[PDB]
Formats: C-alpha cells, sequence, structure tokens
RNA sequence: UGUUACAAUACCAUUUUUUGGCAGGACGGGAAGAGGAGACGUCGCGACCCUCGCAGGUCGCUUGAUGUUUCUUCUUCCCGUUC
C-alpha cells in the first residue's frame, strides 16, 4: 500500500511517472517533490483517491484506467485544467453528483470506456453540475449546448 | 572597455530617450567609453505637441547614465 | 579590515537580512560572496507590517510567511542583516 | 566629430550661460555658467538659477558644485 | 551557486516578476542565461515564456532552487 | 499519529529510515534511527544524531562491533574529549602507526 | 570572460527580444552585441508597455536599462553545454 | 513496415487549437503508458502527428485499441510510424 | 606604503565621525534612505560606511488614516550596508 | 578652471549648503573636510527641510550617495 | 604526474554589487430587479471560412481571458466554507 520509497525514484519534463505501479490507497502523498505539474496515476489498482490537500500545483491528474469505482467532490487539487478518469470500474450517476464542487478551473474529463457512459441523457447530466468545461470525452463543447445548463 | 560602436551613427540624425520619460532628438557629434553622447542640433521632444529646438548648432551633449536608448532616423 | 571578511566569520549563523523592498528574511547562513551576496538555508521570509510589490515576489516563492529550502540573495539588495545576540 | 570631454570645455573657455537637467527630477532644472569639472563630470557651475518647469522663476543660487551622477543633459543658450 | 548549476530556479526580478528556468550559467556579476524560463507578473496566474533567455545581475533581488534536474 | 504510517512503511533501502528520522530531526527521530540500526554510515549518523557521553561511548562501542581505521579516528576523538579507549579501538581494529604516534606523543607530553 | 556576454557574442545574426527597464519590448534583429551587452538591433518591432506598438529601422539601447534579452533555442546546444 | 515506440496519429480534425490538440492528444494516449513526445506540425504536416511512447509494447495496445474512436468529431487511426522518432 | 595613504585620509577626512563616534563610545543617529533613523553606537566602520551597530534603537515612521504613531524597536546587534546610509550625526 | 576637489577643499571652513538628492532635506553647515570621493563633512549642521529649517544637529556627515549639489551661502 | 572541488594570496566614480530612493450569523460565486464605463494593445471558445497534407491567418463571443490609462451601491433567490 504505497510506499513512500516509491513515490520518488520517475520525473521528466514534458510529471511524475507513477504509472504500472499497483497501489490501493495513497497515503504518503507527503513526499511529493513539488513542481508537479502532472500526477500520473494511471494503470493503477486505486479505488479511490484521497489524500490531496492544497496542492495548487497539478495541472493535469491522470486517473485512467484505474479499477476507481469514485471521483469526489471536497478533494482539492486546486488547478486541475485537465483531468481523466476513464477506462475504470464507475458505474452509476450518483457516484459522481459530487462533481458539484470540483473546481472552476476543470477543463478537460474524459470517462470514455466506462460503465457510466454508456448511459442516455449523458452530456446533459455530466454538463450538468460541471457547467464550464471545454472539452468532454475528446469532445469540444459549445455554449449552446451549455443552455441545458 | 570596448568602444561602443556608433560610428555608423555619426553625422546621423538619431532620437534618444531620457530618464524621467524625456525623449530628445539629434545628430551625433561624439561619443566615449561611458557612451556619453554629443549632439549637434538639439531637438527636445516634449510632452504634448510642441517640438523645443534647444541648441541648433551649439553642440549639446548627454551624461550616459541617463541615456535609455537610440534610434537613428535615418538609415 | 575589510567587512566582507566581517561576514564571512557568519558561516551557520542565524540571523535575520533585511531588504530593500521590506522583505525580511529569516535564517542561517551557510556562505557569503566577497560582494555580499548571501546563500541561505530553513529560511522563512515575513514581508512585515505594511500588507498594503515586493509583496509579490514573496508569493513567486513557495511562499505572509513563506519558507523555502534554499535562498541565494544579491548583496546589493540587503539593507541589514542582524546577527545573534550571543556573538 | 568631438569626444564630449572636449565638448564640455568649450563651454568653459568660452565662458557660455548654460542650462544643465537633473536625473529623474523633472520639475526643476538648474541654468548657469560653466566654471569647473573634472573627469567624471562633477560640475562646478556659476550664476545657479534654478528653473521651475512647471512661467519660469529662478532663485539665484551662484556658486554650485552639482555633482555629476545627476547631470543627465548639457545646453547652453 | 556553482553548486546550483543546472537546476530550475525560481529568481525574484526587482518589479516583482518572478523567473522559472533552468540555470545554463552564471558569472562574476549574477547574470544569468535561463533555459525554458517562464515569466510570471502578479504573483497559477499570469504567466509568460520565454525560452532561452538571459537575466542581467542588475535586476535580481534574490534567486531560489525551485527543483531537481531529469 | 504520523508514526504509525511510518511504522507500516517500515515494516511492510534506508528510505523508510530516512523517511522517520529525517523527517522528525527530535526525540521521535532517536526513537525510529536507533531502532532500524537494532533491527558504517549509518552508525555515524546515529553518532550525529545522538550529539550524553556515556550514550556516545556506548554507540562507540556498537560501532567497533563488526572503515575501521576511519573509526579509529572517532574513537581517539572521543578519548580527547583516552588510553584505554585507544588501546580498546587498537585491540578490535588492529595504518595506525601515525595514530599511535600521536597518542604516544601525549604520554611524553604528560611525562 | 563572462559566459552571458559569450552567450550574447553568439547570438549575432538571430532575432532576440529585449525588454526595457521601463517595461517596453523590443523585438529585432540582433547584429552587434558589445562587450558591456550594449546591443544594436535591426528592424526592430517595438511594443510599450501601455501596448502602443511600432517598428523602427535601427535601435540602439544601453547596458543598464535591460532587464532581459531572449536569445532563440539554437544556441544552448553548443558550445556552452560545457 | 516496423512496429515501433512512435504510433503514428493521422486524420486529425483540424480545426482545434493545437496547442488544445496535443493536450487532448496527451489525456488520451495517458490511459496506455506515460507518453513522452508529441512532435505535430502545422507547417503541411497538418492532420497527421508523431506520439512517441516509452515502452514498445505499451504503443502495441493503443494501435490495436483506439484505431476508429471518435475525437473531436472525426474516426481517427493510429498506426506504427515507419522510423523511429528523432529527438 | 599603500594603506598609510588610505587610513591617514581616513583618519582627518569625512570618515572621523564614523572614527570617532567608536572611539568615544557615543551614539551616533543616522538616517536612512526608508527614513529608518537609527540611533546607536558605533562597533566598526567600513570604506562604504557598512557599519556594525550595537544597542540599535531604530525609529520609524508608520502612516495611517488619523495621526501618525511612532514605532521603534531596539536592536541587540546590526550589520548595516552602506547604501542606505545618508547622514551620520553625533549628538554630544 | 576650478576643479571640483580644488574648488571644494578651498571652499573648507564655510558655512556651506548641500541639498539631498530627496529634495526633502537640506543641510546648511561649515565643511570640515572632504575626500577624493566626495563625502562631506559638515559642522554645526542646520536641517532645511523643503527649504524651511528644521533645526538645528551639529557635527554631521553626508554620504557621497546623496548629495545632489553643494552650495556656498 | 594529471583532473575536480573548497579556502588563502591579487580588487564607493555613469553599463551591473555599494540603491533615483521615498512619499441563526459571517465570507465567496452565479442569476434577477432598482438607483461600473470608454480607449490601446496582448493570448483564447465557435466558424458559414481559408487552406489539403509525414516531416495557425480572418470573422463572431450570442455576456472568452488579461496589463496601462481617465472618470464616478442596495434588495431577493440559489450553491459552497466557517462558528
Amino acid at each position: 500500500k504505497f510506499t513512500p520509497s516509491i513515490v520518488i525514484d520517475p520525473q521528466y519534463y514534458v510529471d511524475l511517472q507513477l504509472e504500472t505501479d499497483s497501489e490501493s490507497m495513497p497515503s504518503s502523498l507527503k513526499h511529493l517533490t513539488k513542481p508537479t505539474h502532472i500526477l500520473d496515476l494511471t494503470n493503477n489498482d486505486l479505488i479511490m483517491i484521497p489524500d490531496l490537500s492544497r496542492r495548487d500545483d497539478i495541472h493535469t491528474l491522470l486517473l485512467g484506467r484505474n479499477n476507481i469505482v469514485e471521483v469526489d467532490g471536497r478533494l482539492l487539487p486546486m488547478n486541475v485544467q485537465n483531468l481523466t478518469l476513464s477506462n475504470n470500474s464507475i458505474r452509476r450517476f450518483e457516484d459522481l453528483q459530487r462533481l458539484r464542487r470540483a473546481p472552476r478551473t476543470l477543463k478537460n474529463l474524459t470517462l470514455i470506456g466506462n460503465q457510466v457512459c454508456h448511459l442516455a441523457n449523458y452530456r446533459e447530466h455530466v454538463l450538468r453540475l460541471v457547467p464550464h468545461l471545454e472539452t468532454l470525452d475528446f469532445q469540444n463543447v459549445t455554449a449552446e449546448e451549455r443552455k441545458s445548463a | 572597455v570596448s568602444t561602443p560602436e556608433l560610428k555608423k551613427y555619426m553625422d546621423k540624425k538619431i532620437l534618444l530617450n531620457i530618464n524621467g520619460s524625456r525623449k530628445v532628438a539629434g545628430i551625433l557629434r561624439g561619443y566615449d567609453i561611458f557612451l556619453n553622447v554629443v549632439l549637434d542640433d538639439a531637438m527636445e521632444i516634449n510632452g504634448e505637441d510642441p517640438a523645443n529646438n534647444h541648441q541648433l548648432g551649439l553642440q549639446t551633449v548627454i551624461r550616459g547614465n541617463s541615456i535609455i536608448s537610440l534610434e537613428a532616423l535615418d538609415a | 579590515m575589510k567587512l566582507v571578511n566581517f561576514l564571512k566569520k557568519l558561516r551557520n549563523e542565524q540571523v535575520t537580512i533585511e531588504l530593500k523592498n521590506g522583505t525580511t528574511v529569516w535564517g542561517t547562513l551557510q556562505s557569503v560572496s566577497p560582494q555580499m551576496n548571501a546563500i541561505l538555508t530553513d529560511v522563512k521570509l515575513t514581508l512585515p507590517q505594511p500588507r498594503l510589490i515586493a509583496m509579490a515576489s514573496l508569493y513567486l516563492t513557495g511562499g505572509n510567511i513563506a519558507s523555502l529550502q534554499y535562498i541565494n540573495i544579491r548583496g546589493n539588495t540587503i539593507r541589514q542583516i542582524i546577527l545573534p545576540d550571543s556573538l | 566629430m568631438v569626444p564630449p570631454i572636449n565638448c564640455i570645455f568649450n563651454f568653459l573657455q568660452q565662458q557660455t550661460p548654460v542650462t544643465i537637467w537633473l536625473f529623474e527630477q523633472i520639475g526643476i532644472r538648474i541654468k548657469g555658467k560653466i566654471v569647473g569639472f573634472d573627469e567624471f563630470m562633477n560640475v562646478v557651475i556659476d550664476e545657479a538659477v534654478e528653473i521651475p518647469v512647471n512661467v519660469e522663476k529662478g532663485t539665484p543660487l551662484g556658486k554650485i558644485l552639482l555633482k555629476g551622477d545627476n547631470i543627465t543633459l548639457i545646453t547652453s543658450a | 551557486l556553482a553548486n546550483l548549476i543546472d537546476y530550475k530556479l525560481r529568481v525574484l526580478t526587482q518589479d516583482g516578476r518572478v523567473y522559472i528556468g533552468q540555470l545554463m550559467a552564471f558569472d562574476k556579476h549574477m547574470n544569468l542565461v535561463l533555459n525554458e524560463c517562464i515569466e510570471e507578473r502578479v504573483p497559477k496566474v499570469e504567466k509568460r515564456v520565454l525560452g532561452l533567455t538571459i537575466l542581467r545581475g542588475e535586476q535580481i533581488l534574490s534567486t531560489v532552487v525551485e527543483d531537481k534536474p531529469l | 499519529d504520523e508514526d504509525v504510517a511510518f511504522e507500516y512503511e517500515i515494516q511492510k533501502n534506508i528510505l523508510t529510515w530516512k523517511r522517520y528520522i529525517e523527517y522528525w530531526k527530535d526525540k521521535q527521530i532517536r526513537w525510529l534511527y536507533e531502532r532500524f540500526c537494532s533491527q558504517t554510515s549509518i552508525w555515524e549518523d546515529y553518532i550525529r544524531w545522538e550529539s550524553e557521553t556515556s550514550r556516545i561511548f556506548w554507540l562507540f562501542q556498537r560501532c567497533l562491533k563488526s572503515d575501521c581505521d576511519r573509526i579509529c579516528l572517532s574513537y581517539l576523538e572521543l578519548a580527547i574529549e583516552i588510553r584505554h579507549a585507544l588501546a580498546s579501538s587498537l585491540m578490535k581494529m588492529e595504518m595506525h602507526r601515525k595514530v599511535w604516534d600521536p597518542v604516544i606523543k601525549f604520554v611524553e607530553e604528560k611525562v | 570572460n563572462g559566459i552571458p556576454v559569450k552567450l550574447l557574442n553568439e547570438a549575432q545574426g538571430h532575432i532576440v527580444s529585449l525588454e526595457l527597464t521601463t517595461g517596453a519590448t523590443y523585438r529585432g534583429k540582433l547584429v552587434e552585441s558589445e562587450d558591456s551587452m550594449n546591443v544594436q538591433l535591426r528592424d526592430v518591432i517595438a511594443t510599450e508597455p501601455q501596448g502602443a506598438v511600432t517598428h523602427m529601422d535601427q535601435i540602439f539601447v544601453r547596458g543598464s536599462q535591460i532587464k532581459f534579452i531572449v536569445v532563440p533555442d539554437l544556441l544552448k546546444n553548443a558550445p556552452l553545454f560545457k | 513496415t516496423e512496429a515501433k515506440n512512435t504510433l503514428y496519429v493521422s486524420q486529425l480534425n483540424e480545426k482545434i487549437n493545437m496547442q488544445r490538440l496535443r493536450v487532448n492528444l496527451f489525456l488520451l494516449f495517458a490511459t496506455f503508458g506515460e507518453v513522452l513526445k508529441v512532435s505535430m506540425n502545422f507547417k503541411k504536416q497538418r492532420g497527421q502527428a508523431f506520439i512517441t511512447m516509452r515502452t514498445i509494447d505499451q504503443a502495441s495496445l493503443a494501435q490495436i485499441s483506439l484505431n476508429g474512436e471518435r475525437f473531436f468529431g472525426k474516426p481517427l487511426k493510429v498506426e506504427f510510424s515507419k522510423s523511429e522518432t528523432k529527438t | 606604503e599603500l594603506e598609510e595613504l588610505e587610513e591617514f585620509e581616513f583618519k582627518h577626512g569625512p570618515m572621523s565621525l564614523i572614527n570617532d563616534a567608536m572611539v568615544t563610545r557615543t551614539p551616533v543617529i543616522i538616517s536612512l534612505r526608508n527614513n529608518h533613523k537609527i540611533i546607536a553606537r558605533v562597533k566598526a566602520f567600513d570604506r562604504h560606511c557598512n557599519m556594525v551597530l550595537e544597542n540599535v534603537k531604530e525609529l520609524w515612521t508608520e502612516k495611517k488614516g488619523k495621526n501618525v504613531i511612532n514605532r521603534e524597536r531596539f536592536i541587540s546587534k546590526l550589520f548595516l550596508r552602506g547604501d542606505s546610509v545618508i547622514v551620520v550625526l553625533k549628538t554630544p | 578652471p576650478v576643479n571640483p576637489k580644488p574648488f571644494l577643499k578651498g571652499l573648507v571652513n564655510h558655512r556651506v549648503g548641500v541639498k539631498l538628492k530627496f529634495n526633502s532635506t537640506e543641510y546648511r553647515g561649515t565643511l570640515v573636510s572632504t575626500d577624493n570621493y566626495f563625502n562631506l563633512q559638515l559642522n554645526e549642521a542646520e536641517e532645511f527641510v523643503a527649504g524651511v529649517s528644521h533645526g538645528t544637529l551639529g557635527e554631521i556627515f553626508i554620504r557621497c550617495n546623496n548629495v545632489l549639489y553643494i552650495r556656498e551661502l
């Protein structure tokens, strides 16, 4: 379960290559270097993402291809202007009804290949309570569409 | 100190802007290692729209610590 | 003699440097330059009272009191460095 | 074709009344007669008269050694 | 500071602008050269990318170290 | 506590020893690092942390049990702050002609 | 010599940007760079701090009024990696 | 042809900001391993692009996977590039 | 003999009050460029008027929306860059 | 042609005035000593704030870095 | 013998380091009603456009962002944080 020896030893400039290490719950993200712009938590055995307090530095939080079932509403990172959540174990809307209090600098949110994605009334409900984002599942959003929410 | 090569600007109508947002046009007569610039035909460009002809042939000189930059009006 | 060499006696000394923009640096000198450029460590800087430019500089750092692991300060910017009272 | 230290001294031989500008202080100018100088353009001036830039008055100050680091622009009349 | 070569330097200039870039070299006058430097004014907000720039030691107030190399 | 997570990390290459000790470092750090040690560089670190006399002596003794030359310097220093200690050092880790000579020169001085 | 001045001397024949200490930016082709960081700049497009944009033939800014120059990125491969 | 580190990208939707198109081909291909370099030109290499992955084998997953997915209104193609991407 | 021509022009030149305040151990008042009036004793003098002081009693002015108040602090040990120095004034 | 170091060492023991670079402050007093680098040392200094007197101060030193000019009264 | 690192010796006057400096209650966001606005530029969301391939220019914004520069708030609802 996510040893602080693991978190240090993959940084390059385009982030933190932290990809194929299959972990369970974040305990030591205290150990982040601090000039991080990307948190690369994809191909991980994540069921949640706790343990991110006021880390106002990350721009792209990779969480794709993670056994992930839940995205939460008071989970901080303040400038997530890219965020992937695709290819996971999320399956119901009210899992992600707490995407209201996601921060206002949130622009790219992908949910492809999931169980939530094949539902009807799809783009209305996710643009609902995330009203300002730019691209959705690799799809651009117009403001005439944004009269739905 | 290297000599600041303004020999291309000798006898040329240049445009010195000066600290305190002053702008002075003139024709170069001489320079030095401190870039203290001598101007024939001094033309003080004041703020709104006069153009104060300041020293028409009396070869003014400006100290190099107050020279911001210079535009050669000709090539 | 040269009081630049006086500051070279101040290695590992817990000082408070005050800068020209009002920045108050508090930390320990690791070394100092012959042009008085001071490198420091374990230092958090305050911008005392006012809260009224510089301030932007403090926020520029992971810093109002912000602490940085290693800080190098140009010697021309120091107004006065206060030394430990036991010296 | 005159380097500037040879173009200060022609104010000095011919003894011309000279208007001198200060440095980042635009409200006041000084006018007088150049009576002495050095290699760092620290200028001693005779019959020194202040010029408030913002009708231009004058306060007669006579003998002044103006330190050259505030000297900007040297003219005459 | 020769120890501090090739690091990212969060360097604070005179007007409150903060530069972040990889230190290519320095000199006697603290003239700095910065690989992929970015310039930010008001403090993430208000940043400009410059690239390989010089920075004259006349304007630096302080420089701190941002991150490790590759 | 922060020590529970730390403990877990430890128990589940001197990164757990570093993260427990160096983050705290003081008492907590001491508790950690020492424990880790009991479970040359490490020894040195421990000594530094410790840096009472008795404790230092104990540490030295521990070090001696199992950079011998390097250590010997430390032993000498300890002695200075002796002869017996020096002798002990010699017997465990028998390079040390100039050190021995130096030691002797104290005796000579005394004489 | 100074490595930044040596860097700037190799930047001749290249398009740079010069921001000045009052704030104005000077983008132009650097042809002549002096040892005291004085720079002769050709075909300069100039931008005021308020935003007034002009183009000029020749500008020559002194050393001690320059904030920073930006040299093009080809220079950082050689001969200043050592 | 070969099958190497650089997965050939083609037939993107040209109506996208190229800085938005690099990011949205970073966050798309981050599910198949770490994306190290995306070189791309609007100087008439437009419509086509280079994406170079870390692993040899992680490029082999996405090309089987994403060859035929909509992305800003077009079903793109992903191939193996003819030559290993330089720099 | 370079230093003797340096130090005797130092002796009866303008550096006398920084040389006399220290010898007689009399506090001199120092007004800086940001109006931090400093009354203090002198431990040492430099070429640049760099000064090391003792029992510093720095006094400055804070302006608000009413009558200006006086803010002052006592600094036991101080090192001072000569750049801020405007006026060295000895009080009897 | 009174050059400045010949001008000012001859101006010793005269009630001279010095305007600072800030123009908030002037000093009138007798110049006692002046080096080559134009540091000034005045005795019986009266401080002139914005051209009006602030008060009598005494033996005073003025740094080179702030002397705008110096005048003889 | 060579290489690297750190110290000693050799150094305030305009372009660098010896300064032209100073002067229930609170909070936030969005919407509506009643008594913030105009310029100059600098980068973005749409496109009826342009353009056609392997080595971003133009037009809207139908309430996009942002630095100079001049002039002169209250009520109601909804959502978060705190006691």
